RNA sequence: GUAGGGGAGCGUUCAGUCCGCGGAGAAGCCAUACCGGAAGGAGUGGUGGAGCCGACUGAAGUGCGGAUGCCGGCAUGAGUAACGAUAAAAGAAGUGAGAAUCUUCUUCGCCGUAAGGACAAGGGUUCCUGGGGAAGGGUCGUCCGCCCAGGGAAAGUCGG
RNA sequence: AAAGGUGAAAAGAACCCCGGGAGGGGAGUGAAAGAGAACCUGAAACCGUGGACUUACAAGCAGUCAUGGCACCUUAUGCGUGUUAUGGCGUGCCUAUUGAAGCAUGAGCCGGCGACUUAGACCUGACGUGCGAGCUUAAGUUGAAAAACGGAGGCGGAGC
RNA sequence: GGUCAAGAUAGUAAGGGUCCACGGUGGAUGCCCUGGCGCUGGAGCCGAUGAAGGACGCGAUUACCUGCGAAAAGCCCCGA
């Protein structure tokens, strides 16, 4: 019992694990009603529109 | 660090004396002694002073305020004078009544 | 243009840091903050403000407050025009590290590393090109 | 008088480390693998120098019979026939003669063949 | 050419004497394609900001890769395992820079010879009020048994 | 247990800017803020950002030697420097051993600490100095910015 | 020149490596002294008149140290 790693990992080999840790940028879009900032199939957080006003802000 | 009293905790001058600076920016300039703290060898003389940016708030005021103010020197100034500059100093040799050990240089009393 | 020595140059010229601000000792792990900072890097400075309100990582908050400070210094102090600005450089480095013992099974402790970050951003005009 | 190690050890170590240029990994950065790699590298440098003498020997020869057989005789029945042509003895890097002037290496082929008759 | 014997030497600190150097910049550090048969030594540049080289002689706490060696720092495992009982939680409202986690309301589920209440040992301000938000809290935190300040503790008859 | 260092002097950073703050950017002071209170220097391991040359049919103790490619030009246009592709060759280090690449010990890495010394009128040799058929002092006394004196005693000189 | 065939050969880097440049971490190295170590030489007992060592207190404001003790960061006399 008790597996434990055998040699230390090289900086090269460990950094090439992390080859897949890249965050995906949000695909943002321009609110047609507010000024800008909006996430798709969601309300515009600033003005509250989702064709007219929804949420209070 | 023990400080100031390598000079045997003595001053080579008094609280109200006229004195001249030799040292740095203020060499050859003159002024009255105002504060003389002996155990830190500090001296304040008129016209040596500088711009203390002062307590950003609430010294009874909202805004801060620069203002010119006295900035003391180590006994790096050179002391009593009469024959009109510099001056070493020796005499301690009885005025009237014979008791006070007044001062002199190569000349008369201080 | 050429000075007499180095004491020379320290008097005549003062180093200054156009477009740069830094948050030191931010109490976060540098490799995390790096994931989100990498999302910023080289984007037009508006997008960077735009991307950071929707990235759902906790590090977005400290990273945005640095970016605004960089935008601010580029404008107030360095008198750049802000429709040219973009993030020329951004990068996070280690800080100190707080440590605690945390008890474990059978009696033994471990030391756990609460890591900080120096997050810095450097904006510049896109008048390169 | 105490006489701690200071400045001595860093200087030595830095000279070892600087021998490590594009050494891979911790070969370039940790002193101990840098120095150890250098022990084996000593072995290689000396052996190889001696061997490089013998390696260019080989390249020499391998060009010379390629030209020789281009003229219809092998190395063996050639460097023989120059030496059997005795005073002909130019020997050192005939390779280059075969590799650049063929008008000359053809004449040397004719000389060797005349000597073997 | 191993143990081993022999020879000539390089570098470090300290001491004596000499020759000197230093804010127009010293030691230390950093780069480097020069030099010597080696240990090594110089040149130039960058850094630093107050001491120091060379020669001759003397004395050593004088030369590290190892010792499951010591102290310290930092890595790998790795954004992994875990986040401490399978007694659930939901919505509205509020405060705030900021809220799944703080306050309120209304429901829901869990203990009920307990997971309710009163004492003794032991602890020592943890109590209440007003503030705070570094760290402590296994997340957060506007909250807390955390931090700051101010109060609170009453005996002829209870216990000694 | 660990323990240290602004600056000559606190002149210890008024005021403005982003931020709840923390943090920073300016303006000032100062010779220097390339000293700003996580305050002399600031190596190395470790973490990053940018650039050059490279790498997605490759078998590899990580080098070494050879040659082509591409950069570069401050001991430097060369018998250069950096980096590459490709060929040849190539079984970590120490210890312990008849025999170690060993699937035998030790070790994550770097920094610093870390092991043939001291003592004695002791023995026995090599080398060097003084005096030489003779050489020398010990305890101590007196003088000390310095050393002289002190024959008690010790070794040769006769052996069996 | 355009199709068709045969053949050869470049550039992409998700991420890596060597070098360089620039920083972060961290506290070696140099310099420094407020702190030690030793030898030499001085000096060498304290207490029932309360010792050595402590406890509690004394400040406008006092947590620590220092000094002191309800006369409590001190009171009287003498000399500098
Ligand atoms: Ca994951
Ligand atoms: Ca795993
Ligand atoms: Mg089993
Ligand atoms: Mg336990
Ligand atoms: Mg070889
Ligand atoms: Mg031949
Ligand atoms: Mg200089
Ligand atoms: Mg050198
Ligand atoms: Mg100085
Ligand atoms: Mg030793
Ligand atoms: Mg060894
Ligand atoms: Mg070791
Ligand atoms: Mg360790
Ligand atoms: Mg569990
Ligand atoms: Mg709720
Ligand atoms: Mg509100
Ligand atoms: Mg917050
Ligand atoms: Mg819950
Ligand atoms: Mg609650
Ligand atoms: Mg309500
Ligand atoms: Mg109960
Ligand atoms: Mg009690
Ligand atoms: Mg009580
Ligand atoms: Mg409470
Ligand atoms: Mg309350
Ligand atoms: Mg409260
Ligand atoms: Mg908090
Ligand atoms: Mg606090
Ligand atoms: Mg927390
Ligand atoms: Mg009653
Ligand atoms: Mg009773
Ligand atoms: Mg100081
Ligand atoms: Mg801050
Ligand atoms: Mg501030
Ligand atoms: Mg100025
Ligand atoms: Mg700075
Ligand atoms: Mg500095
Ligand atoms: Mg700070
Ligand atoms: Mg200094
Ligand atoms: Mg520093
Ligand atoms: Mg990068
Ligand atoms: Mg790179
Ligand atoms: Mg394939
Ligand atoms: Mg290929
Ligand atoms: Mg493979
Ligand atoms: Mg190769
Ligand atoms: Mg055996
Ligand atoms: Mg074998
Ligand atoms: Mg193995
Ligand atoms: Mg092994
Ligand atoms: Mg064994
Ligand atoms: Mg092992
Ligand atoms: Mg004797
Ligand atoms: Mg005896
Ligand atoms: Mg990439
Ligand atoms: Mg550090
Ligand atoms: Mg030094
Ligand atoms: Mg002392
Ligand atoms: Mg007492
Ligand atoms: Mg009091
Ligand atoms: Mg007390
Ligand atoms: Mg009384
Ligand atoms: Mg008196």
């Amino acid at each position: 019992k008790h597996p434990v790693p055998k040699k230390k990992t090289s900086k090269s080999k460990r950094d090439m694990r992390r080859s897949h840790h890249a965050l995906t940028a949000p695909n943002l879009t321009e609110c047609p009603q507010c000024h800008g900032k909006k996430l798709s199939h969601h309300i515009c957080p600033n003005c509250g529109y989702y064709d007219g006003r929804q949420v209070l802000a | 660090p023990s400080a100031g009293s390598h000079h045997n905790d003595k001053l080579h001058f008094k609280k109200g004396d006229t004195v001249i600076v030799l040292s740095g920016k203020h060499k050859g300039q003159t002024g009255k002694v105002l504060l003389a703290l002996p155990r830190d060898q500090k001296v304040v003389v008129e016209g040596v002073n500088v711009i203390t940016k002062n307590v950003k708030p609430s010294m009874t005021n909202p805004q801060g305020g620069q203002e010119q103010r006295e900035l003391a020197l180590h006994a790096s100034k050179v002391a009593l004078v009469d024959p009109e500059t510099g001056k070493a100093t020796r005499v301690r040799k009885q005025i009237v009544d014979g008791k006070k050990v007044r001062v002199a240089v190569a000349s008369g009393k201080t | 243009q050429t000075f007499r020595n180095k004491k020379q140059r320290k008097q005549q010229v003062k180093l200054r840091k156009p477009g740069f601000a830094v948050a030191k000792y931010v109490r976060m792990s540098p490799r995390k903050v790096r994931l989100v900072v990498d999302v910023i890097r080289g984007k037009s400075v508006q997008d960077a403000e735009d991307l950071l309100r929707f990235i759902p990582r906790s590090a977005s908050e400290p990273v945005a407050k640095v970016l605004n400070s960089a935008k601010a210094n580029a404008l107030h102090n360095d008198e750049m025009l802000e429709d040219r600005l973009f993030v020329k450089e951004a990068y996070v480095d280690a800080g100190p590290t707080l440590k605690r013992l945390i008890p474990r099974a059978r009696g033994s402790a471990n030391i756990i590393k609460k890591r900080t970050s120096h997050i810095t951003i450097i904006v510049a005009e896109k008048g390169n090109k | 008088p105490r006489a701690k190690t200071g400045i001595v050890r860093r200087r030595r170590h830095k000279k070892v480390l600087k021998r490590a240029k594009g050494f891979w990994g911790s070969r370039s950065k940790q002193y101990r693998n840098a120095f150890q790699t250098l022990l084996n590298a000593a072995t290689y440098e000396y052996r190889d120098r001696r061997n490089k003498k013998r390696d260019f020997r080989r390249l020499w020869i391998q060009r010379i019979n390629a030209g020789a057989r281009l003229h219809g005789m092998n190395y063996s029945t050639f460097i023989n026939g120059l030496k059997r042509a005795n005073i002909d003895l130019n020997r050192k890097v005939l390779a280059d003669i075969a590799a650049r002037e063929p008008e000359a290496f053809k004449a040397l082929v004719d000389a060797s063949r005349n000597a073997r008759q």
